[PDB]
DNA sequence: TATTGGCCTTGAACGTGCCTGGAGACTAGGGAGTAATCCCCTTGGCGGTTAAAACGCGGGGGACAGCGCGTACGTGCGTTTAAGCGGTGCTAGAGCTGTCTACGACCAATTGAGCGGCCTCGGCACCGGGATTCTCCA
DNA sequence: TGGAGAATCCCGGTGCCGAGGCCGCTCAATTGGTCGTAGACAGCTCTAGCACCGCTTAAACGCACGTACGCGCTGTCCCCCGCGTTTTAACCGCCAAGGGGATTACTCCCTAGTCTCCAGGCACGTTCAAGGCCAAT
């Protein structure tokens, strides 16, 4: 058995070596589409335009997570919490 | 619904791509709320490019400008 | 001459002709918010007659500015420059 | 060239019985300046796109629409319709 | 009427704002809706900003509006912080919280 | 030690007047504008404006530090919070 | 060394007007350096406009631009 | 007889189609004869340096291609570069292998 | 339309044995856009402030020394005049 | 003596002259608006793996609270320091006008550089596979 | 320090799909002459930026002091991590039917361009009522 905090690790050198999507494609589509049904009914989608979607998508969250981690070592913490996303996103300027 | 598909383990590995070593168990809800969020508006800024050049397919081109409109220029999709 | 006292008038002051002591006694009561406890000559007798009187006249209060800002024109600008027309 | 007597104008639509100070109306000047510039930047770049010679009012809408937040946005493509529409009736 | 402001209804200049749009490299041609469009909107935004810096100076018992009250109205309303979230203004203070 | 630090913050937010002596700050600004350039001359205006935008940027960091000392279970301010402020926002 | 003119007291009403309680001793100095940061990133800018005209005095529209290109818009100064 | 005017500048990037974006973009009413030089010369030094940079990172990874994870490494090692490229992602790019001195055992 | 010829020039310029990717193609395109697109309007911009209906060199120059940061700029600044004394020199 | 008065400073509202830019009218040419056609291109089914999501559950390391202690930061007062406000003197350089030429727009032939389509073969990804090195504990 | 034992790297084999090298033609880059004005250049008027200087007084600096706050330590209990079974729906391949994007003749209304008339907008100089300051009281 492996101690707590090793695979943690494992998959943070792992995840930082590749440049793969992280997200299932077809709920993330079912997503996008759900979202852009209240804003046009009948719409279509071209694959590209979703996958630049998701690109960017996995982008933004990479960065808030970033700070995220940030935030928490300021704190003394090893862990993430939603207080510290909270004030990641209210330092950027994101949440009013 | 639909968010659902967004698991545990995908926001597991992509804290993982961002350095994160311990997570929460109230995280999950907290990036689904905020991907909810980013997705709402660059969806709603391609949707209003799409319905100005009178169409009915979402192009590439139209979420490059609305990524453009934020200041979050991407490269790759023309 | 002067209504709230009966001097000779300065000019348009909070309202009307008046002269620069009814001028004067209406804005330092106004600025320092005083209260006090109860003619020329007797126009420094009684602070309460003063103030009344001036009250009673038809001169106005809010012409006086809380904040004292200096210099322009309030809102009564208008309504003097038609009486000074006369 | 400046915004001076427009913006008074407006401020005695508004309040009747209330002035504005010198500072406060190059304030003021500069927000029209700024408003100006990005929504008329906004209406070349989505003519630009669709390969268009032309800026219409359906550009300005658009960038109206991109531009302000919603409710704001609203309000001023109604107000904006409202004058496009008694302009064309003439 | 012979003032375009007149036909549209306006207290803006629509030959102004044509002769700027036209005079600013935006485009070739410029229609003749977008500057009454454009007009309005610069109308519209403006008498809201002049409301709402009018109703904090009527709070307090002032009479004339300053660039204080300017920043207090749009620190104080949702949609215009977003709308001028990156602007400085000058002599306009902070908002007195915290 | 807690009455007098509130009393300032009330009347310096209720203040909006400038914070900073201006014959100093025109020293420092002609002192960094004669590296790029030689003879240099300056309008009041211009001075006036830089002061004004230096004033507002300090007073929004002090605002973001503050509340990243408070995220850390503190009252007092250190270095550290305003350079993960500055980290944050994006300032290199 | 004239940024030693930015007193310790001007950086405390600064530090006031933001909402800080309690300041450390060691605020100061950090407090300079941002300060010189920003000044030089402007000042550059502004010199550069300047330059561009064949001017010799700084004007007030070449900071206002200056800033603007930052994103640090600023009302109040023409333009 | 005729010549190209990239020829004349020395350049491998173009000069006529720079020249004819700039006049159809509405930049200017009129366009001086240098400006397509001097903004062709500009953009092929710049493509110049994130070249190299590229090739660099490629080869050291042992490939003889550049894939968009060698441009993203090469833009985010050089601080300038990565200045001027501060808000923009790159599709398929990654992250730099990154990871905080506390977060390691002791 | 697209730069994907002057891109592989300059590639095989400074590396010979050296290719690339179409996505990476794709990328570089992207690049070259954005920096002309940033160029071009701040050219024009400063044009508009002084007054004048002509983008010249200057503006250019102007435009390359606000734009980027400082080694790049003195360089690009130095690749700039010099191509275009070249270009005058001939005729 | 803390209250009368008299003279002095003040910042938006008003008049006046004049000039440059908006309004009206007319015409020519091209940009935008509709149809008709063509064919990619997007959506929708169906069935067989099989990798990924879901689930159970023991425990170990980390979040969190309580308490003690030392010094750094706040507060007050006497004493320097120099910022702030005038007045005066003296140009450097901004700001506008005039002349006239050098440069860039525009048009018509003319030519060659650069997109599209189509083989093809070499870099790169995938599998064993033993070799070697990270973890863990006892 | 030594021992299992998973995770990882250094090695060929292989074949497949995309990078990369031709062709033909069309369409955009080049040439050359003519012409109208944008901008270089020189000269003159006058704002305004920069120097000193004296006096007054509020900010800056120094110093003694004591208490509130930061930081280290200890204990305990919540709750996330690592791993081994079940359950599920994401991928992949194929296919077929339209739906909508892209292209092209074509025609007609919309907007640029020029010339003339004259009032809106800017620059001033001048109120002028209201807040401010002073001595005699
Ligand atoms: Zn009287």
């Amino acid at each position: 058995r492996y101690r707590p905090g090793t695979v943690a690790l494992r998959e943070i050198r792992r995840y930082q070596k590749s440049t793969e999507l992280l997200i299932r494609k077809l709920p993330f589509q079912r997503l996008v589409r759900e979202i852009a049904q209240d804003f046009k009914t009948d719409l279509r989608f071209q694959s590209a335009a979703i996958g630049a979607l998701q690109e960017a998508s996995e982008a933004y969250l990479v960065g808030l997570f970033e700070d995220t981690n940030l935030c928490a070592i300021h704190a003394k913490r090893v862990t993430i919490m939603p207080k510290d996303i909270q004030l990641a996103r209210r330092i950027r300027g994101e949440r009013a | 619904d639909n968010i659902q598909g967004i698991t545990k383990p995908a926001i597991r590995r992509l804290a993982r791509r961002g350095g994160v070593k311990r997570i929460s168990g109230l995280i999950y809800e907290e990036t689904r709320g905020v991907l909810k969020v980013f997705l709402e508006n660059v969806i709603r800024d391609a949707v209003t490019y799409t319905e100005h050049a009178k169409r009915k397919t979402v192009t590439a081109m139209d979420v490059v400008y609305a990524l453009k409109r934020q200041g979050r220029t991407l490269y790759g999709f023309g | 001459l002067c209504p709230v006292c009966g001097d000779k008038v300065s000019g348009y002051h909070y309202g009307l002709l008046t002269c620069e002591s009814c001028k004067g006694f209406f804005k330092r009561t106004v600025q320092n918010n005083k209260r006090y406890t109860c003619d020329k000559t007797q126009r420094k007798r009684c602070p309460y007659c003063r103030f009344q009187k001036c009250l009673s006249v038809g001169m106005k209060l809010e012409a006086v500015r809380a904040d004292r800002m200096r210099g322009g024109r309030n809102k009564f600008g208008p309504m003097y420059k038609r009486d000074r027309a006369l | 060239e400046s915004y001076s007597v427009y913006v008074y104008k407006v401020l005695k639509q508004v309040h009747p019985d209330t002035g504005i100070s010198s500072k406060a109306m190059g304030i003021m000047n500069s927000f029209v300046n700024d408003i100006f510039e990005r929504i008329a930047g906004e209406a070349s770049r989505l003519a630009h796109y669709n390969k268009r010679s032309t800026i219409t009012s359906r550009e300005i809408q658009t960038a109206v629409r991109l531009l302000l937040p919603g409710e704001l946005a609203k309000h001023a493509v109604s107000e904006g319709t409202k004058a496009v529409t008694k302009y064309t009736s003439s | 009427a012979k003032t375009r402001s007149s036909r549209a209804g306006l207290q803006f200049p629509v030959g102004r704002v044509h002769r700027l749009l036209r005079k600013g490299n935006y485009s070739e041609r410029v229609g003749a809706g977008a500057p009454v469009y454009l007009a309005a909107v610069l109308e519209y935004l403006t008498a809201e900003i002049l409301e709402l810096a009018g109703n904090a100076a009527r709070d307090n018992k002032k009479t004339r509006i300053i660039p204080r009250h300017l920043q207090l109205a749009i620190r104080n309303d949702e949609e215009l912080n977003k709308l001028l979230g990156r602007v400085t203004i000058a002599q306009g203070g902070v908002l007195p919280n915290i």
